[PDB]
């Protein structure tokens, strides 16, 4: 009888060790299935492209074609040291490599200061900022530029500097990409540099794609379209390269790319949010939906190099919708609905996109302190009965710049909708109803009980009452209007409430309101046309809803007032936005859906974060709630100070509120460091429990520049005054934790965090062990069998990984091709399946499999029981 | 329609090529005779000097096995019963001969595999009483796909100590299933519970049995008239005659090539030599079909002595040269059972092209899954419905009157028959790969396929497709002869 016994299986845990010597011994010593070290990610991070090419990040395919063409394996390996200063405290790591997008940007950067210390009287800083930078740029043009190739590369920080003084030769093996043009961009190029810069990203070969200038030229060893950091073209790295062929005398090339861009990526005059980058071929979006790095770059294009009142821009994202779920996700775990938000809130609406959700605003998208949550679906929906019978009226919902309108007409019964935001916390609705008959006015509202769908298909049936048991909605009754509280939930990554949040309703009329459990129903009577105002408002703490009584009953005190505060608003918004008068209407409608985005990713003070910011999406699964990113920072606040000089005023200074000072209690050796990333919620270590507050690293420095174009705009001395020592410390950090040679060329890295080393500072560093499952088969003539290997995940159907047949012809699942290896001993009966790069996924209930292929040999059909295979 | 002469010569060298394929295939089996038993396990046996078997053919040795050790004996039981009945008791012999077989089934399935027999009868019985044809196919179809659940499967293996118990169970319920599907189609006195418990536990047909039509079994067990039990002797002796002669030309085919070791070794099926290639499919078809000669003609002389007519055995595949022919021909009792229940059901070929194609598609599909559904049989099922549908197609526009006045003032009768003979050679060529796909699988399919149609374009599928040319014109000739009525 054929039997199947299988073995090697079992739970594969990475194990953390420490030291870097231990690191390169390890190495040396090889037999792991990848080492991982925690502080080179972060340093990855760092850099703001997490997978390109020039920081060593290949696929095997494509490094298997490279080294197929002549090249080592290890050209693509980036060495990590660590930054230890005289005394021998661990200040940081950095990549044993040179950025020339780095140097080009502190370049930028130190020019910058000068110009702040000629503006604050300072001449002496200026002047040495200036030697800086001439200093820099020397460095710039004779070693990361390659004559042989002409083009500009960064250069691996080699064991000894070359004899020019220079640290190791470009590295002309990974290819070129949008840091070649980064000199270009800042400035630092000589003319001769930035003549041949510009003859290679107008090559069609290389850059001048269906959309130009993406992250990768089309000769990059790892090339790929569709590869976020190795191909797709990103809206800034676009503009940059645009503003440095401007900057150097080409400025009718820069203008021919930018009509291209504009002619051939996808959705740009569509009412589509704008998402992160495009396809450098086919021109197709992807990223988060609302995305303000985007925006803010498509609006310098805009004002830059496109060229051929709220009313008039009606529909420019599709703000419409009618959510299921609290989280109604499309296929990137993004919200698929584009919520208005105005003015700072922290609660967002959609327009009725049917007769179902017609009379209301469905959506209500509670901005949860980090996160993005539906909280309804209809909410506040008025029904108007006339003489008993229920009044049927035809819908017109559109959204402007700042305010949502939707328009019910019947034959004797109008109503005229506009929602607008009042307060940093509350939007205003102005329902006005002319009839010539007394009406009986009917709301009704539910709470979402379905929790996560994708692409509008459940991807359970977990509800949000059992996936928060502590998330106990209650709606309950007030003397005017509603108010819904909320539990104490403290899901990390998921949901985040305080237990004292609220989401309250406020009518002008009084109304009588009946509860039934997660649904309610508000009816009043009026003898004729009236004006009603409601105010929806989220409050997340105690102190926020005993500060917004006070608001809330002025704002109903005076409705107009707000209305029109708000609609004056948008309207110097789109005054000063709307600056280019050669520029067609389609480019005018692009620019104001980058306004309406940015605008909509503000966020008021909150938690931590006590400044006005600007997100990077709104609807984004990672973005939401005020988390500020300082890389994203600068580019939002260069977009909106031509149009919310305000606003990007407190976005860098939200940036920079948490900028390490002397004395710090976390990282004291890190002073003027400023965070990647600060949120609602502080890190445990201090003193929070957020889990997105990183301070891993930092993302590269263009913050002189943001400040410079917000002063340029504002002409604002003061602004500059209070900005020049946080810009002076933040570089004077970047020249100490992140110079490991000393030559004042800075180099991507990660602080000194406990996800990086020990608390008594060695290194961490992860290594990775593979898993090789086996099959023995006895009692069978093995050599006549197409054994195979299945999975079987929880809650999943068992699915094929691999099959070699008795031929030797080998087949792969398409998501375990190239990761596992499948093989056959016919003298030892044995099959193994030999898995690489395990991942959570990987993480099933494994199958040997032995049948044969033929009616010769009969129905032999033979199932292994089965082994468990769980990794992390 | 030929010159005698040159008739003579197709067939001298279709027997030509025959021979010396097969004593390539022998030379090969020869060299390879060490490898092939450390690898598959040659049997060695006295039948042929110190030549030794190759019991690589799951059928063939688990039929081989079983004969040797049971089922020979209750054949014989149910032959002497059904005479002794016939004797003593002619109306009451079905009823005898249903008890017989449900014993049989018992002595050799014990009580699981006779009470699965009665279960799936019953439920079928029961759907069938709905006399809804789309009702008892669904049902037929869900316990045919209940034989390859895999906790079925547990629970049924945990019944018997043996593999091979299991096997024959589950071939018993798979012959069943057309059993009594029949049966329930035809449904929809004469067609009650005991006859169909009758037709179900007909012993001869039990276990592989070709289907038998209930209708010409319920005629031929009330008929009544018998023939003398000397006249029953002499069909035996001469049916036994033949059984044995056919089982060992199967044993000698079996010892002088070893077409299946050598299959079932795709890597050495790669480097023997084109002649070695063509001698195993000839080989391996022509054993399949002595195979199943041997494997009905024990249930067909059992038949034959009962009285009742059973369905004509395999013609020689040596002697078939299309799609349609190979299949009319063959297993001509399954292939008048998707005649009558699936084919003309569905349409066949009376209602335009895409009718013929949808019924033969429906046909091929349910034979492939009735066989087990593995790739291989779909890849078969989808070679075989293609061949079919355009040998149709090709008919019928031959047929029209246009294209056959312009044949007949263009071509001589010579002529048209030469060119049938050229169209049949790759027919039958397109025939023999599809069969070897069933019978070896994908892998033996592909080898076939690169080694005589792709890396062989010149002048391998030259030779093979003249070859074939002379048989299919042997082929053709023969044809004539009950092809034509
Ligand atoms: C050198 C070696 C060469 C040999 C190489 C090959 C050898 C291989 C050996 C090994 C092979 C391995 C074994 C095979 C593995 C499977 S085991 C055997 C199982 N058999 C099958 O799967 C065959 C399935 N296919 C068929 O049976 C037929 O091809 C079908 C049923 C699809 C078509 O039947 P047909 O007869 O060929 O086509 P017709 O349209 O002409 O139908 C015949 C009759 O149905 C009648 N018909 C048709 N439609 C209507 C209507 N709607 N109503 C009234 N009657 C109607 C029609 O009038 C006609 O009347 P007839 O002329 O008197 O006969
Ligand atoms: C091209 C060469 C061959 C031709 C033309 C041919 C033709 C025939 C014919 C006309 C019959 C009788 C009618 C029928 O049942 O189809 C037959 C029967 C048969 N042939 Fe062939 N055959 C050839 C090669 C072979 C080979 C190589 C074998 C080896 C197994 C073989 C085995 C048989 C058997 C076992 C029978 C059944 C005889 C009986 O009991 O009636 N034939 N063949
Ligand atoms: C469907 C199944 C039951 C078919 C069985 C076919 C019968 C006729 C087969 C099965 C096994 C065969 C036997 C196997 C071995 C031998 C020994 C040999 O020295 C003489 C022939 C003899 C005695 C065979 C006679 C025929 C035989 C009994
Ligand atoms: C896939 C169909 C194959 C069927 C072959 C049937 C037997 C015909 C004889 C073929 C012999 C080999 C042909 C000559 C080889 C050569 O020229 O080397
Ligand atoms: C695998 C698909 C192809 C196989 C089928 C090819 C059939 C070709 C035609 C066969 C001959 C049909 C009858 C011809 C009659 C004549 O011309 O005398
Ligand atoms: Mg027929």
């Amino acid at each position: 009888q054929v039997q199947l016994v299988e073995s090697g299986g079992g739970l594969v845990k990475e194990e953390t060790q420490s030291g870097l010597n231990n690191y390169a011994r390890v190495v040396e010593k090889g037999q792991y299935d990848s080492l991982e070290i925690p502080a080179q990610v972060a340093a990855s991070w760092e850099s703001g492209r997490d997978d390109a090419a020039v920081f060593g990040f290949i696929d095997k395919e494509q490094l298997d074609k490279y080294v197929a063409n002549g090249g080592k394996r290890s050209d693509w390996t980036v060495k990590f040291a660590e930054n230890r200063s005289q005394d021998g405290t661990l200040l940081g790591y950095s990549l044993l490599q040179e950025s020339v997008d780095q140097a080009s940007y502190m370049y930028s950067d130190n020019h910058y200061l000068a110009e702040m210390a000629t503006i604050l009287g300072k001449p002496e800083e200026a002047k040495r900022y200036r030697q800086l930078a001439q200093q820099l740029a020397d460095y710039i043009n004779t070693c990361m530029f390659d004559p042989t190739t002409q083009f500009y590369y960064d250069v691996r920080i080699e064991d000894k500097p070359l004899a020019n003084g220079c640290a190791g030769k470009p590295i002309v093996e990974r290819g070129k990409g949008p840091e070649g043009w980064s000199p270009l961009f800042n400035g630092a190029a000589t003319q001769a540099n930035a003549d041949a810069v510009v003859k290679v990203m107008l090559d069609p070969k290389e850059f001048n794609t269906f959309v130009p200038l993406g992250t990768a030229a089309l000769t990059n060893p790892a090339f790929g379209a569709d590869i976020y950091w190795r191909g797709r073209v990103w809206v800034d790295q676009f503009w940059f390269g645009l503003k440095g062929m401007e900057r150097y005398g080409y400025r009718d090339d820069a203008l021919k790319l930018a009509d291209t861009f504009f002619r051939h990526a996808k959705g740009l005059t569509a009412d589509g949010p704008i998402q992160e980058n495009y396809n450098p071929l086919t021109g197709a979006q992807q990223g988060a939906p609302n995305f303000s790095w985007s925006a803010a770059h498509l609006y310098m294009l805009y004002n830059d190099f496109f060229r051929k009142n709220a009313d008039n821009y009606k529909n420019v994202i599709n703000r419409t919708g009618a959510p299921q779920y609290m989280k109604d996700y499309d296929y990137d775990d993004h919200q698929r609905f584009n919520p208005f938000f105005d003015l700072g809130a922290w609660h967002g609406h959609l327009l009725p996109d049917g007769p179902n959700t017609m009379g209301g605003f469905p959506g209500v998208a509670l901005l949860t302190e980090e996160y993005i949550n539906f909280m309804a679906s209809n909410f506040d929906r008025l029904t108007v009965w006339q003489d008993g019978k229920k009044v049927d009226f035809t819908l017109e919902a559109y959204s402007i710049p700042g305010a949502l309108v939707q328009k019910l007409t019947a034959k004797d019964v109008q109503v005229e909708m506009t929602l607008r935001f009042a307060t940093p916390r509350t939007s205003l609705l102005e329902t006005k109803i002319t009839s010539n008959k007394p009406l009986d006015l009917v709301w009704d509202g539910e709470l979402l009980e379905k929790l996560e769908a994708k692409e509008g298909k459940p991807l359970s049936d977990k509800t949000i009452a059992g996936e928060y048991p502590d998330y106990q909605r209650k709606i309950s009754a007030t003397r005017d209007g509603l108010k819904v509280t909320f539990g104490k939930v403290r899901a990390t990554w998921d949901l985040l409430t305080s237990g004292e949040s609220e989401y309250q309703v406020h009518k002008s009329l009084p109304v009588q309101t009946e509860i039934n459990g997660n649904r309610f129903t508000s009816k009043a009577h009026i003898n004729g046309s009236t004006t009603l105002y409601t105010t929806y408002s989220h409050l997340l703490t105690a102190q926020e809803v005993s500060k917004e009584q006070m608001q809330i009953r002025d704002i109903l005190a005076r409705p107009a007032f707000y209305l029109t505060a708000s609609q004056q608003r948008w309207e110097e918004y789109l005054k000063k936005g709307l600056t280019n008068p050669d520029a067609t209407p389609e480019q005018t409608r692009v620019a104001v859906k980058a306004i309406e985005t940015l605008n909509g990713n503000w966020r008021s003070p909150g938690g931590a974060v006590k400044f006005n910011t600007v997100t990077p999406s709104v609807t984004g699964r990672w973005f939401s709630g005020n988390q500020t990113w300082p890389w994203d920072t600068w580019k939002q606040a260069f977009a909106m100070a031509h149009f919310n000089p305000d606003i990007a005023k407190e976005n860098i200074r939200a940036v920079f509120s948490w900028q390490i000072q002397p004395g710090d209690s976390v990282r004291p050796q890190d002073v003027g460091f400023v965070p990647d990333l600060i949120a609602w919620n502080l890190s445990p270590e201090r003193g929070g429990d957020g889990g997105n507050w990183n301070e891993r690293n930092t993302k590269p420095s263009l913050a002189a520049w943001s400040v410079m174009e917000v002063y340029n705009v504002t002409q604002d001395k003061t602004w500059v005054a209070e900005m020049y020592p946080k810009l002076v410390a933040y570089h004077d950090w970047w020249l100490r934790n992140r110079d490991h040679n000393g030559n004042g060329v800075p180099e991507y890295g990660a602080t000194r965090d406990k996800a990086h080393n020990t608390e008594s500072g060695e290194m961490l560093f992860t290594v990775k062990k593979s898993l090789r499952l086996s099959c023995t088969a006895s009692g069978a003539i093995f050599s006549t069998y197409d054994v195979s290997w299945y999975r079987q995940a929880p809650e999943k159907p068992r699915e094929l990984v691999a099959i070699i047949t008795r031929g030797g012809n080998t087949h792969y699942a398409d998501t375990v091709k190239g990761r596992f290896t499948i093989s056959r001993d016919n003298a030892k009966k044995t099959v193994n399946l030999q898995m690489n790069s395990l991942k959570p996924e990987d993480t099933a209930v494994y199958y040997c499999h032995a049948g044969v292929q033929g009616a010769m040999l009969g129905p032999r059909n033979y199932w292994g029981q089965g082994t468990q295979v769980t990794v992390s | 329609m030929l010159p005698r002469w040159e008739l003579a010569l197709y067939l001298l060298a279709s027997l030509g090529f025959h021979f010396y394929s097969f004593y390539e295939v022998y030379k090969v089996s020869r060299e390879h005779e060490e490898e092939l038993d450390q690898e598959f396990e040659l049997e060695t046996d006295t039948l042929f000097g110190g030549l030794k078997k190759d019991a690589t053919d799951f059928e063939w040795s688990f039929w081989m096995e079983w004969g040797k050790q049971w089922l020979v004996w209750l054949l014989l039981g149910h032959m002497v019963v059904s005479q002794m009945a016939t004797l003593l008791a002619r109306k009451h012999r079905p009823w005898i001969l249903m008890l017989y077989g449900m014993w049989a089934c018992w002595c050799v399935l014990g009580t699981p595999g006779v009470a699965m027999v009665l279960l799936h009868t019953t439920i079928s019985f029961c759907v069938a009483q709905f006399r809804s044809q789309l009702l008892t196919w669904l049902c037929s179809l869900l316990l045919l796909s209940t034989l390859r659940l895999q906790g079925v499967e547990e629970v049924k293996r945990r019944w018997y100590k043996t593999e091979n118990e299991y096997y024959l169970l589950q071939f018993t319920l798979t012959v069943r299933c057309l059993y009594y599907t029949n049966f329930s189609l035809e449904l929809c006195t004469s067609y009650s519970f005991p006859w169909m418990l009758a037709y179900v536990f007909y012993y001869p047909v039990l276990h592989n049995g070709p289907i038998l039509s209930f209708s010409e079994f319920i005629k031929q067990m009330q008929q009544q008239e018998h023939d003398s039990l000397k006249a029953s002797l002499c069909v035996l002796a001469l049916g036994l005659g033949r059984l044995l002669c056919w089982w060992w030309l199967a044993e000698l085919m079996a010892h002088l090539m070893y077409m299946h070791a050598i299959y079932s070794s795709i890597p050495l099926l790669e480097t023997v030599s084109c002649w070695t290639l063509g001698g195993l499919a000839l080989a391996q078809v022509l054993f399949f079909y002595v195979k199943y000669l041997v494997l009905f003609g024990v249930p067909a002389l059992l038949m034959r002595l009962d009285g009742l007519t059973p369905p004509a055995l395999p013609r020689c595949v040596s002697t078939m040269f299309s799609f349609t022919g190979m299949w009319r021909y063959f297993d001509v009792g399954l292939h008048n059972f998707l005649i009558r229940y699936v084919y003309i059901p569905v349409g066949g070929s009376q209602h335009g092209l895409l009718g013929t194609l949808f019924s033969t598609a429906m046909t091929f599909a349910f034979v492939s899954y009735w066989h087990g559904g593995y790739d291989y049989l779909w890849c078969w099922a989808a070679l075989n419905w293609l061949g079919v549908t355009v040998e149709n197609g090709v008919r019928r526009l031959v047929e029209t009157p246009c294209i056959q006045d312009s044949l007949a003032r263009y071509f001589s009768p010579q002529a048209r028959r030469r060119f049938h003979a050229a169209l049949a050679s790759c027919s039958t060529s397109m025939l023999i790969l599809s069969n070897l796909v069933f019978l070896g699988g994908n892998e033996v399919g592909k080898t076939y396929w690169n080694r005589i149609f792709i890396q062989g374009w010149p002048w391998v599928t030259l030779s093979v497709l003249g070859f074939l040319y002379c048989y299919s014109h042997v082929g053709i000739a023969w044809a004539q002869t009950y092809a034509t009525d």
